């Protein structure tokens, strides 16, 4: 019943702007504050600004003053978050939340925040599509079971997902673990897939990653040779 | 502002308490607790310092002492694995950190630690990175420490949020991003993994 519906997500190059609705329903849109808060991957939730329904009047975290924009529209009972000079570090989970009371106490935003919307997922990159450098991860022993050595490939700086590994064609699949990939400060990713094969092979089986970055339009099969 | 613990663990049945401290606590009594399960929005359980919305399970209550306050549940059962976040109110609307908190439904298992040093190929192109890759390690919640010789180090570093494995442990990886000079300058770089109170430590030096 009641509900809060944002758009979809966005991807920007800094010095852009975006534009996130939401959509509300369910309640009397002009008794409630719509606030929008943020969460950055692996950071803690960050207030930016709210608007009153009602009014339009509008109040901004000291951060944003200047660069965001907050309007409502009273027909489509729809809020809409503009951030302007969009820089790296505005990569977030964008959300809009109900202010609890209303606009009748002096604290009547800030007593409870129900319900939020789903979320839009903004993403600020420089990068447009980025083909992957693909470097050796020499093998090691250190760390693997008995008789085994674990060898991999690095696949640094890559825009955007997804990317797919293989081994040897596919003909090598068991010990097989491609890591989730990071996304960097730089808008880029990176990941690592590592094997663990037979220790006593090292010296006579060849070991080849095959990188697949279907957005770039790029393949890289990576020779990884032991460090005599 | 406000500091609470990133992750917390306990076993079904069991209670626990999640504390946050910061001046804004003691001045209003607007001190909110939210939860959030994993791709999902925060939603409210406990608001106005111990206030429990309709329809939340009667096993969540809340209250401050001082500049701390505490979420305690009681009774902890499995669908209580989430982030917990309180608010509060400091010339604007805050947030702390997040709690992690999870339902242990197996044994606790400390991770493996695998470290690579950078390839002299990427060393001869002018870069350096080292990768520390992390598995096998439940819950879900690790810190990573970079350490050049004794040194730690904050530049450069980018570490994963943990995924679920297949066995319902965890993986996570860390990178070091490196100028060759550093690289070859030190004795050695370690990737220190820090677990439920135990550490796992990988070291590698320029001279192998």
């Amino acid at each position: 019943q009641v509900q809060l519906l944002e758009s979809g997500a966005e991807v920007k190059k800094p010095g852009a702007s975006v534009r996130v609705s939401c959509e509300a329903s369910g309640y009397t849109f002009t008794k409630y504050f719509i606030h929008w808060v943020r969460q950055a991957p692996g950071h803690g939730l960050e207030w930016i600004g709210w608007i009153n329904t009602l009014t339009s009047g509008v109040n901004y975290a000291r951060n944003f003053q200047g660069r965001l924009t907050l309007t409502r529209d009273l027909s489509t009972e729809t809020v809409y978050m503009d951030l302007r000079n969009l820089k790296s570090d505005d990569t977030a989970v964008y959300y809009c939340a109900r202010g609890g009371r209303g606009y009748d106490e002096p604290w009547g935003a800030y007593t409870w925040l129900d319900p939020w919307g789903q979320g839009s997922l903004v993403t600020v990159s420089s990068a447009s599509t980025k083909g992957p450098s693909v470097f050796p991860l020499a093998p090691s022993s250190k760390s693997t079971s008995g008789g085994t050595a674990a060898l991999g490939c690095l696949v640094k700086d890559y825009f955007p997902e997804p990317v797919t590994v293989s081994w040897n064609s596919g003909a090598l699949t068991s010990g097989v673990h491609t890591f989730p990939a990071v996304l960097q400060s730089s808008g880029l990713y990176s990941l690592s897939s590592v094997v663990t094969v037979p220790s006593s092979s090292l010296g006579t089986q060849t070991y080849i990653c095959n990188v697949n970055h279907k957005p770039s339009n790029t393949k890289v099969d990576k020779r990884v040779e032991p460090k005599s | 502002e406000l500091t609470q613990p990133a992750s917390v663990s306990g076993s079904p049945g069991q209670s626990i308490t999640i504390s946050c401290t910061g001046s804004s606590i003691g001045s209003y009594d607007l001190v909110s607790w939210y939860q959030q399960y994993p791709g999902k929005a925060p939603k409210v359980i406990i608001f106005e310092v111990s206030k429990r919305p309709s329809g939340v399970s009667h096993r969540f209550s809340g209250s401050k002492s001082g500049n701390t306050a505490a979420l305690t549940i009681s009774g902890l059962q499995v669908e209580d694995e989430a982030i917990y976040h309180c608010y509060s109110y400091d010339d604007m609307i805050i947030f702390g950190g997040g709690t992690r908190l999870t339902v242990l439904r197996q044994p606790k298992a400390a991770p493996s630690v695998t470290l690579f040093p950078p390839s002299s190929e990427e060393l001869q192109a002018n870069k350096a990175t080292l990768v520390c890759l992390i598995s096998d390690f439940y819950p879900g919640a690790v810190t990573v420490a970079w350490k050049a010789d004794s040194s730690p180090v904050k530049a450069g570093v980018e570490t994963t949020t943990p995924s679920k494995q297949s066995n319902n442990k965890y993986a996570a990886s860390s990178y070091l991003s490196l100028t060759p000079e550093q690289w070859k300058s030190h004795r050695s770089y370690s990737c220190q993994v820090t677990h439920e109170g135990s550490t796992v430590e990988k070291t590698v030096a320029p001279t192998e």
